[PDB]
């Protein structure tokens, strides 16, 4: 489970871009501040290999 | 779960903010597709299990 990747996007990426950013997803017109639940989830997702 | 039953989804718009009202709702994480991506996406003969 060491390798994840990003199950959330904002945006596209550009050709050849890279995005870093880990923050729980703002979907929820409330603010997400630290808070995941109901459209609030951080991108980054494990691949679990197994 | 013994004895599990079954219903057929069809002519169906389907809003999933009322189960984002109940509160006792935990669990969201699907094993098919991304829960925005649930939102936008279209399907047929829907098959639930309860
Ligand atoms: C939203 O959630 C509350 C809490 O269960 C519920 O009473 C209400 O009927 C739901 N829908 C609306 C439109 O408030
Ligand atoms: C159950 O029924 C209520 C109506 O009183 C409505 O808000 C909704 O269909 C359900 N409540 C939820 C999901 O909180």
């Amino acid at each position: 489970y060491n390798y994840l990747y990003r199950l959330f996007r904002k945006s596209n990426l550009k050709p050849f871009e890279r995005d870093i950013s880990t923050e729980i997803y703002q979907a929820g017109n409330k603010p997400c501040n630290g808070v995941a639940g109901f459209n609030c989830y951080f991108p980054l997702r494990s691949y679990s290999f197994r | 779960v013994y004895a599990w039953n079954r219903k057929r989804i069809s002519n169906c718009v389907a809003d999933y903010s009322v189960l984002y009202n109940l509160a006792p709702f935990f669990t969201f994480k699907c094993y098919g597709v991304s829960p925005t991506k649930l939102n936008d996406l279209c399907f047929t003969n829907v098959y639930a299990d309860s």
